[PDB]
This record gives structure tokens, C-alpha cells and sequence, in this order.
């Protein structure tokens, strides 16, 4: 009925809402990703079966006013109460719920990927009310947007597909959602993006543009945690090791791996290299261990344990140098027989 | 604290009903450093109280009478503007309440240590060098173009840092650090006014490697 | 119904399933691991309480498209909604489900993985208004989705989870357009008829030189520990 | 009803059960081991309360189907759902199975020397 009270005047208020609302900037993703999510809304209202696996999330100050613009968006349908995304009761709590918000992520914390998975990706919500006798079977009518305050709230890299992060910022608002974002707005705004899933009314049309798909990757990418042990790893790999290496100690293999020279004395000729029987005498990596980027990279003599070669093996195969298969070799006196990968410096030394 | 509804299911209830926040809430503390938050704490409202500054006693003056007309007076005070806005803070008092928070608030030491590691000028060789010749050089103490004692343009700016560059350079530390510790320092690297808030990919140096770092703008230290 | 609306003409599909449309290898094992599962999912519907224990993991990239494929398998009884695997309120959530998958985007705790061995492992469930109305068939196969290369950890869950390693531009048919409902259907009907040709959970079991080498994969595809090597290298 | 469904025809399979089908050595201990545990086990199943400390171990490779020889022994009554001896959720699990298989020893691992002595 609030939705369908007014016919939409023809404003296109949708794509430019947490734009002059929240002062986010007006990229082509922003505003991309802002009508999708109201046509998503609008599809669940509609159709409450469709898919939907997306979710917002507004980065920006305590004061800028993100949690007042969903506020004002959900209206009597507004949802804070999702702090936690594991047992049956948030199934409950989504009932009358039409815009969920995620305030500061803090589901996030207590959960894991697949959970919030799970939670965003699910259709139907099974459960039986609290005097019926009868399961009820919902579908689930909600979409979910999270606020944060944090920069690098996606601390996974894994799944990160699913979240669009929103960069606000207060100095930029032109209007403010305190006094502006009005039931008869947010009434126009969703008219307007149901004017636009009605043009098209299937799952396929609240996905992203290529365009704005692609300047998504990039977004999530940037809000996404990094791993500082794969430049390292990659640094130590693109060292040219001399030839008969190994058959060196370990003492001496590592100050044979820490004599660092510069990419510019290479003198390269694709394989051969002379850095100044020269010829023959360096030569690029063939294979490389965790434990050997235990013991050589990082100096280590005490043993290490099965999380440190964990997480070795994992910003190994992040370098594009290592493949994925792991082939046992002779690596040395102190790593002995081992499981490693065969770097392929293919990318390097096209320069 | 900011949740303005609850929505769950009573005991003996039918449905999971939406229930208005009717509650106020009002914290008591004894610690001075109770907020534990270095990016804002504008909802917390900290006053210092103090006995023998105290003119009336709460345990005897306090009578249902004077909280009675206490509320009245804020009933009267409300009902002038029955709004939220009306609820918010006076201009000078939001701008004191800031000053109040960060003094109750928790300080990050890291943040200080870095700003003072990036306003170190270095040399203009300074990313050809070897990590042993970066500790070296950067770890010295040192009239946009500088003049430590040697020939104009010898020493710069800094224009790159890496979270890896201040766990190896500035800490001097041939442990590899853990995520917690390389989270720690973007945290403190962000904070820092010199640093700014994206960070792009660059390659450092051997230690480090081609890793995501902050450009560095110290325009607001030398001049 | 669905298994029975059509009969199974010649055409071998049910060797070939994640072979040719999640571009695996042409191998003795995977063709037999991939019958033998349909097999035990033709088996858990017909025959509901059965022995079946065992588990396809697919891994792969990000997009080779496994978890489409299962969701084509599986139509509207697949499942995904599982993600804890202890308690009570987890034999509720596979009422109506027949294939359930379990996708690993982050890696797995050690607890999870003995979670699932022991979910998996069931073959009956009990739920509830009187005489306790023990949920007997168990009608459901799982499937797992990895995305890390190493995901066997323990030596306990080996010769029970079967991986398979999916790569791209070698399969032949795409998950997204060519796995329809009638080709699923027909793979069902084949493997209806090579069960019936032996109804027991005995010939849901791979062959021993199946086994044998699956023992193989199984190294392949867990922790190795590095610390042997050392030893070895010190002894030497 | 199982157990006194047929009458026992005299072939002395009891002694030998692990010794021909898991390979085992024909050592003394074996049989009387191995003997003894059937015994108690339809003890057990008739005499609820007998005390009867032992358990049997069965070490080996990976294919000689200790698993296997245990499911056939135990029947619609084997169960492998015990993981850990703490809390009574144990207790729970232990209640519909005449015989309980330690899956790799994993409950060994994960309590300690008294608890597992204890239960
Ligand atoms: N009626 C109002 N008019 C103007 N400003 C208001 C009003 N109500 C609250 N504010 C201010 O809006 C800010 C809070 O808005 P929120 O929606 O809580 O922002 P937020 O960025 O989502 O906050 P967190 O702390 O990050 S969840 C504070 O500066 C309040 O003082
Ligand atoms: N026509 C298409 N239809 C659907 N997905 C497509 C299509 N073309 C490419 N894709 C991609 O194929 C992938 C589909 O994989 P999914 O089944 O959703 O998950 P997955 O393949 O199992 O990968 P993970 O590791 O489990 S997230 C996505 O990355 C899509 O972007
Ligand atoms: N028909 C068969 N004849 C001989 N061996 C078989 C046959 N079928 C399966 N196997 C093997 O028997 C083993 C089955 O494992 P289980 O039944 O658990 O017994 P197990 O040998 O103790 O294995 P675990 O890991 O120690 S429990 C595997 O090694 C199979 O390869
Ligand atoms: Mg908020």
C-alpha cells in the first residue's frame, strides 16, 4: 500500500540516495549499487521468494547519520535486532522485518563466512509459530544492510562477492537524512524503484552492471584485509638463487638467499642471466618449500608449527608465481624431503 | 545503546513483537579511562563527579518530591519542542562533549611513534637501499627540499608507508608479525593525520616486497 | 517420480557427472566415486536407512561452477542451509532435503570437520506429538564444496571423504547450461538401474583398487606436517 | 533374541575371532582376550550391572577392516557416535548401543587419563 500510494513523479531519487543523503560519492558504482538494492527491496516485497544475496554496507563517521537513513527507510519495518546470524530466533526476529540492518557489523564478529552465507542466501524461513501446530514456511520478504565505522571490515577474501561497501562522508551531504528523509520520500524513492523492477521484473535484473561489477571487485578488494606475507614471499622468490644451491648447507644457503641484488644488474636474456661462467652461475627459482621459506626466508631455527606452514602454504599459493600442486623434492640438509610447490617466474623478468 | 526498538518474543507471546525502548540509560564508573573506543564516542556523556564539592547530599535530599519536580521541570522543558532534535546538545556543549569524550577515552601510544617515524626526512636512495641500509639510515635522527648537513635533494620526504616497512624499518624486528600486529598498525597508520586512508600497492624494498601501503602527504609538518 | 518419470536409455552419463561439467580428470577413481554417489543417492531415496557414509568433495576455483552443478542435481530438494552440524535442531533443518551441500568458503575448524563426520555418518533421526515419531529414512546424500586445495586435516577423516579436483576450460559441457532437468533425470534413471541390479549398501562401496587409489588422493589432498622430511634428512 | 535365536553347534569360533579375521596373531593372550570380551559382552546385555573394566584395542593399518569386523559384531546395536568422554552427553549416546566403537581413539585424545580410566 506504500508503495502503491503515489505514482512516482519521475524525480530518479534512488540512484543518488545515500549520494546527497549520506554524502557518498557519485561514482557509477554508488549509484548502481543503490538502485539494485531498492529494486531488491521492492523484488522481496513483490515477489518474496526472489533471490538475493547481495547486501549494503555504509562506511563512514559516527555522526554522518547511516543507521537514520535506514531508519527512515525501513519505517515501521526497520530491523536492529540482528545481532547474531546463528540459531532459530533471528528466523523469528526477520518476521516483520523489511529492511534489516546489520548495526556495526556486529554479527560479523560473532559469525563465519558461510553463516553469513547462509543467512544472506536463504529463501524460506521454517518454523512453526509460537501456538500453531503446523510449520509456517515464510519466504523471506528481507534485505539486509549493514553500517559500519571500521575501514577494513572484511577481513575475509574468500566469499566477498556478496557485500558492496559504500564509502559516506558528512562534509559532502547536501541534504541530511535527520529532516529530509521523509515518509513521502522514502515513499517516492520506493515508487520510483518499483517503476524500474517493474520494467524487468526477474532475479537476474537486481545484479550489477558489468561496469559497476567491475568497479565492485575493486571496492571490495580495498575494504578487504590484506596479507602482507605474500610480497615478502614473492620478494624472496624473484631472487636469483646460484646455481648447485641445493647442495649448500643451510648456513651458507642462507647467505646465499640474502645476498640481494638489484633487478637492474640482471642482464637477463629470458633464462640465462649475468649479474655481474657468469652466465651459468645464478639462476632463476625452480621450487620452493614452506619449510624452506621457514628456515631461509625468515632465518628460523626453532621449529615451527602446523599454523606457521598453514599460513606459508596459503600466501604461497596467493603468489602467481607458485602453481597449486605440491610435488616432493630434496630441498636440504635442514628441510630434508619435502612436499613443495614448483615456482614458475614466468611473469617476472618480462621486463 | 542507540537502538531505539527491540524486537523479540515475550515469554507467553504470540508473535515477536517490535517494543519501543521507553528505557533511559545511565552509567556509573569509578575508572577514569572507561571508553575503550579510539574512533568516536559521541553517545557517552562523562561527568566528573567529586565529594566535598557537593552542596546537597544525595541520600538525604533526594526525597520523591524533588525528583518529582525535577521531572516536571524537564516535562516543561520537552513539551516546549516535543522533538528529538530538541533532545540534542547545544552547539558550545556538543563541542565540549568532544573534548570530554576523547580525555575519558583510551589513546592509541602507537599513533604518536609513527607520525614521529614519518616526519624523519630520508634519503633519496631511499627504496634502492638494503633493508640492513634502511634501519641504518632511517633510524638517525634526520631548512619541501631539505638540507641535513649534505647537498640539497640528498634527503626527502617520505611519500610511501607500508605496515610492513613500520613493523621492520621502525621497530627494527626480524619476526614475522602476525595479522593482529599488522592490524594494529593500519589502525595507527589511519589515525595518523600524515598518512591518508586508501592504500595502494607499491613495491618497498627486499624485506617487504610489493605490498598495499598509504601515500604519505607531511605537508601539514614542514609547514 | 522424478527418478522414475522417464526410463534409462543407453548413454553412460552417470560416469561422466563432474568429469566433463566441472572439467575433471578422465580417471578410474573419479568415475567410479561420482557412480558410486548416485548410486547411494538413488539408494537413500529408494531405500531410505543405508549404510552410506561417504562423501564427493569438489574442489575447485571460484567459479568452475560446483555449487550450480550440485544445485542442478540437486533441484528443489537441494539443500545449502546447513552450517552447524552438532545439536538436535540439525535433524530438522533435512526434512525436505535429499541433496545437501556443505561449502567450505573460509577453512574449516579441526571441530567442524568431526562435525560433519559424525552428522554424515547417521543413518537415522529422531524428532518429536507422540510415539517420538523417530524420522527413520534419512533420505539425504551430501556433497562438499572447497575452495582450499588442503582441506584434510585429521588421519581420522580419510577413506570416508572422497575429493575430486574440478579445474576449468576442460569441461566439456557447462554446469550453467547444460545439466537440465531431463539429463539429471536420465542420470537418476541410470543410476536407479544399476543399484537395482544390486540392492545393499555393500555395492555402494568403491572397488578395492578404486579404494586403493582413493587412499592415494586422500594423501594428495591433506597436510603433510613437513616434519618427517627433517627427520628423515637427520637420520639419512 | 538374537543371542539364543539357534543353539550353539559346537566349532569354537569364539577364540579365534579377531586371530582369522583381522589377522591377529594366535597368541594366548589373544584368545583369551578376545574370548573373554564376548563373553562379557553377553554378560553385559543379560546382566546389566557386571563389572567388566576391559576394552579392547585393536591396532592395525588402514584396510584390515577393524571397523568393519566391529559393525558385523554389534549388528543394528554398533554404534561410532561417541567422540569424547566429558559431560553426560556420553552417557546419552551410550544408552540404545550394545557396542560402542572409539573411532581412531579420537575421545583419547581429547580427555584426559582419568576421565577416560574413570568412564
Ligand atoms: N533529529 C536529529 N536531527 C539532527 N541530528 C540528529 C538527530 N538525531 C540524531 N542526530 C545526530 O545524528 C548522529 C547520529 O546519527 P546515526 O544514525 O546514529 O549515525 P551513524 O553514523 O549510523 O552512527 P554509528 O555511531 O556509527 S551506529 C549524531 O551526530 C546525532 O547527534
Ligand atoms: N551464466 C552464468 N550463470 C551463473 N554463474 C555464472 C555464469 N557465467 C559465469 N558465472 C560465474 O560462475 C560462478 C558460479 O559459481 P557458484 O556455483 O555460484 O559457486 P562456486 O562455483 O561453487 O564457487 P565457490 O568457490 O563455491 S563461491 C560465479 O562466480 C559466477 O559469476
Ligand atoms: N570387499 C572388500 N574386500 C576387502 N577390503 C575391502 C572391501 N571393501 C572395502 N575394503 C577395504 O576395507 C577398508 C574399509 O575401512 P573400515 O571398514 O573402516 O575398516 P578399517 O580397515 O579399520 O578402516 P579404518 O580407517 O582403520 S576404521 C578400506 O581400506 C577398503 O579399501
Ligand atoms: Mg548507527
Amino acid at each position: 500500500s506504500m508503495i502503491e500510494s503515489k505514482s512516482w513523479d519521475g524525480i530518479k531519487r534512488i540512484e543518488t540516495l545515500f549520494i546527497d543523503y549520506l554524502g557518498a560519492e557519485d561514482n557509477h558504482y554508488n549509484r548502481e549499487v543503490t538502485k539494485k538494492w531498492m529494486m531488491g527491496a521492492v523484488a522481496r516485497i513483490y515477489q518474496p521468494g526472489i533471490k538475493y544475496d547481495s547486501m549494503i554496507i555504509l562506511y563512514g563517521g559516527q555522526g554522518v547519520g547511516k543507521s537514520t537513513a535506514v531508519s527512515k527507510l525501513g519505517g515501521h519495518w526497520y530491523n536492529q535486532s540482528i545481532k547474531t546470524f546463528k540459531g532459530d530466533e533471528v528466523y523469528k526476529k526477520l518476521q516483520g522485518s523489511w529492511i534489516c540492518e546489520i548495526e556495526e557489523l556486529s554479527a560479523f564478529q560473532k559469525s563465519t563466512i558461510e553463516d553469513i552465507k547462509g543467512f544472506i542466501s536463504a529463501i524460506v524461513d521454517i518454523y512453526r509459530a509460537s501456538y500453531g501446530k503446523r510449520t509456517e514456511r515464510h519466504p523471506r520478504q528481507c534485505v539486509f544492510v549493514g553500517t559500519t565505522n571500521n575501514y577494513e571490515f572484511l577481513k575475509d577474501q574468500t566469499g566477498n562477492r556478496r557485500f558492496f561497501p559504500i564509502t559516506t562522508d558528512k562534509n559532502k551531504a547536501t541534504k541530511s537524512p535527520f529532516d529530509d528523509l521523509t515518509p513521502v520520500v522514502v515513499q517516492q524513492m520506493f515508487a520510483e524503484a518499483r517503476v524500474y523492477f517493474d520494467e524487468n521484473p526477474t532475479d537476474k535484473a537486481l545484479l550489477l552492471d558489468k561496469e559497476a561489477s567491475e568497479m565492485a571487485l575493486k571496492v571490495q578488494e580495498a575494504h578487504s584485509e590484506k596479507d602482507a606475507l605474500v610480497g615478502e614471499i614473492e620478494e624472496f622468490l624473484e631472487r636469483p638463487i646460484p646455481s648447485d644451491y641445493w647442495y649448500r648447507t643451510l648456513e651458507e644457503k642462507r647467505v646465499s638467499a640474502h645476498d640481494v641484488i638489484d633487478q637492474d644488474y640482471i642482464k637477463l636474456y629470458g633464462d640465462g642471466k649475468l649479474i655481474e661462467a657468469k652466465p651459468g652461475a645464478y639462476v632463476w627459482r625452480d621450487k620452493v618449500c614452506s619449510m624452506e621459506i621457514w628456515k631461509v626466508m625468515m632465518k628460523r631455527d626453532d621449529q615451527p608449527q602446523q599454523h606457521h606452514l598453514r599460513k606459508i602454504d596459503k600466501a604461497l599459493r596467493n603468489t602467481n608465481y607458485c602453481g597449486t600442486v605440491k610435488k616432493q623434492t630434496r630441498y636440504g640438509e635442514g628441510i630434508g624431503k619435502q612436499y613443495g610447490f614448483s615456482v614458475d617466474l614466468a611473469s617476472y623478468y618480462k621486463n | 545503546i542507540s537502538a531505539i526498538v527491540d524486537i523479540y518474543r515475550a515469554s507467553y507471546g504470540k508473535r515477536t513483537e517490535r517494543h519501543p525502548r521507553q528505557c533511559v540509560f545511565v552509567g556509573t564508573t569509578n575508572n577514569y579511562e572507561f571508553l575503550k573506543d579510539q574512533t568516536g564516542n559521541r553517545r557517552f556523556f562523562p561527568i566528573t563527579t567529586d565529594k566535598n564539592k557537593a552542596t546537597k547530599s544525595p541520600f538525604d535530599d533526594l526525597t520523591p518530591v524533588v525528583v518529582q519536580q525535577m521531572f516536571a521541570e524537564a516535562r516543561v522543558y520537552f513539551d516546549e519542542n516535543p522533538t528529538d532534535k530538541a533532545l540534542l546538545l547545544d552547539k558550545e556543549a556538543s563541542e565540549m562533549a568532544l573534548k570530554v569524550q576523547e580525555a575519558h577515552s583510551e589513546k592509541d601510544a602507537l599513533v604518536g611513534e609513527i607520525e614521529e617515524f614519518l616526519e624523519r626526512p630520508i634519503p633519496s636512495d631511499y627504496w634502492y637501499r638494503t633493508l640492513e641500509e634502511k634501519r641504518v639510515s632511517a633510524h638517525d635522527v634526520i631548512i619541501l627540499i631539505e638540507l641535513p648537513n649534505a647537498k640539497p635533494g640528498a634527503y626527502v620526504w617520505r611519500d610511501k608507508v607500508c605496515s610492513m616497512e613500520i613493523w621492520k624499518v621502525m621497530m627494527k624486528r626480524d619476526d614475522q608479525p602476525q595479522q593482529h600486529h599488522l592490524r594494529k598498525i593500519d589502525k595507527a597508520l589511519r589515525n595518523t593525520n600524515y598518512c591518508g586512508t586508501v592504500k595502494k600497492q607499491t613495491r618497498y624494498g627486499e624485506g617487504i616486497g610489493k605490498q598495499y601501503g598509504f601515500s604519505v602527504d607531511l605537508a601539514s609538518y614542514y609547514k
